[PDB]
């Protein structure tokens, strides 16, 4: 959700 | 913010040759490595996600493995539709790419075909003078193309160009073009280039003289 | 059917700016996040870029940070990037890619790519090329072939096309890569191996065209005395 990690769901 | 290198960076194979391409990471990436191919002028696609995942329609025949810092990309029979130039990239820590990967057509060895150009009048009344050697039609492509001036080597002169491998025989072609002022083009007297290749038994040169040509 | 495609690319100038625009179809633009990739010949593929779904969470990379903006309107399906600032090392294929399905995965990477728009940073101004006859000679022959060509050199900006006589010629014939000189001008070759009988009879014309500067050049390349 709140994962502040660019590699992180973009969508 | 993690390096990616891979090897070999040229690898020459035949169609139906099983050939396997290593990529190495400077840190573990787990399994977030894919895998892409590009042909010249296209956009690079998406074989392989996830280190092991084919993507839909990609031919059974890739494969991928491995974990961590090291991962392989199989092929198991190269077919013609194969050959092309291959990336890795590790998503993880942002997005890196690896060097690529080029896998060329191994075929039987062509001898080149020599021809040197002298410099046109025209380019000469502009103030310039360009001589060409071209290497026609061989494989493979490493060769050297030396430039001779009044027997002197030449250094830091010339600039080449290779054409990409032939699609009906598979052969690559060379131009080397030794670009000099008409003030020092006429202060010497014999141009040549001597090409050494593994078709060739012995080194060939072509040469001319200046004013005999 | 997801297809991507680029706009925007151009010869610029040093320290100027520049607006690359990509254009999504087949897929839910507004739904997913994308990438800016480039690829140069030196530094080799190089991510950029990423913008999130809604257009709020922006990521760079520090050799572009500071100078570069990526923005995108889901109303127009369009992604941008603003390039401020221009070096001679932001001069590469600028590729903008779409991001992974959404999954339990906690990392992404991305799965369709677009074609590409080329960016050009140079000093150089457009200049039409000067086209000199590779002249055949006994030089230039190996066993009843002969090789001549033309030599299109100090060009600005890429890209130039050359045919043989008029289209009528389509064997033999090898154009090379063209390769950036010192001056920052362009110049390449294009070579065709002919029997060597025809040289007396047969009359070889290169026709090249240079669009960017409207030039159309076409030049007939005789046998030389040697």
């Amino acid at each position: 959700d709140g994962n502040p990690d660019p590699n992180a769901n973009p969508n | 913010d993690i390096q990616m290198t891979q090897s070999p960076s040229t690898l020459s194979a035949s169609v139906g040759d099983r050939v396997t391409i290593t990529c190495r990471a400077s840190q573990s990436i787990a399994s977030w490595l894919a895998w892409y191919q590009q042909k010249p002028g296209k956009a690079p696609k998406l074989l392989i996600y996830k280190a092991s995942s084919l993507e839909s329609g990609v031919p059974s025949r890739f494969s991928g493995s491995g974990s961590g810092t090291e991962f392989t990309l199989t092929i198991s029979s190269l077919h013609p539709d194969d050959f092309a130039t291959y990336f890795c990239q590790q998503f993880t820590s942002y997005w890196t790419f690896g060097q690529g990967t080029k896998v060329e057509i191994k075929r039987t060895v062509a001898a080149p075909s020599v021809f040197i150009f002298p410099p046109s009048d025209e380019q000469l009344k502009s103030g310039t003078a360009s001589v060409v050697c071209l290497l026609n039609n061989f494989y493979p492509r490493e060769a050297k193309v030396q430039w001779k001036v009044d027997n002197a080597l030449q250094s830091g002169n010339s600039q080449e160009s290779v054409t990409e491998q032939d699609s009906k025989d598979s052969t690559y072609s060379l131009s080397s073009t030794l670009t000099l002022s008409k003030a020092d083009y006429e202060k010497h007297k014999v141009y040549a280039c001597e090409v050494t290749h593994q078709g060739l038994s012995s080194p060939v040169t072509k040469s001319f003289n200046r004013g005999e040509c | 059917q997801v297809l991507l495609v680029e706009s925007g690319g151009g010869v610029v100038q040093p320290g100027t700016s520049l607006r690359l625009s990509c254009v999504a179809s087949g897929f839910s633009f507004s739904t997913y996040g994308m990438h800016w990739v480039r690829q140069s010949p030196g530094k080799g593929l190089e991510w950029v870029a990423i913008i999130w779904y809604d257009g709020g969470n922006k990521f760079y990379a520090d050799s572009v940070q500071g100078r570069f903006t990526v923005s995108r309107d889901n109303s127009k399906n369009t992604l941008y990037l603003q390039m401020n600032s221009l070096r001679a090392e932001d001069t590469a294929v600028y590729y903008c890619a779409k991001a992974y399905r959404t999954s339990l995965d906690k990392k992404y990477g991305m799965d369709v790519w677009g074609q590409g728009t080329t960016v050009t940073v140079s000093s150089a101004s457009t200049k039409g090329p000067s086209v000199f006859p590779l002249a055949p000679s006994s030089k230039s022959t190996s066993g009843g072939t002969a090789a001549l060509g033309c030599l299109v050199k100090d060009y600005f900006p890429e890209p130039v096309t050359v045919s043989w006589n008029s289209g009528a010629l389509t064997s033999g014939v090898h154009t090379f890569p063209a390769v950036l000189q010192s001056s920052g001008l362009y110049s390449l070759s294009s070579v065709v191996t002919v029997p060597s009988s025809s040289l007396g009879t047969q009359t070889y014309i290169c026709n090249v065209n240079h669009k960017p500067s409207n030039t159309k050049v076409d030049k007939k390349v005789e046998p030389k005395s040697c």
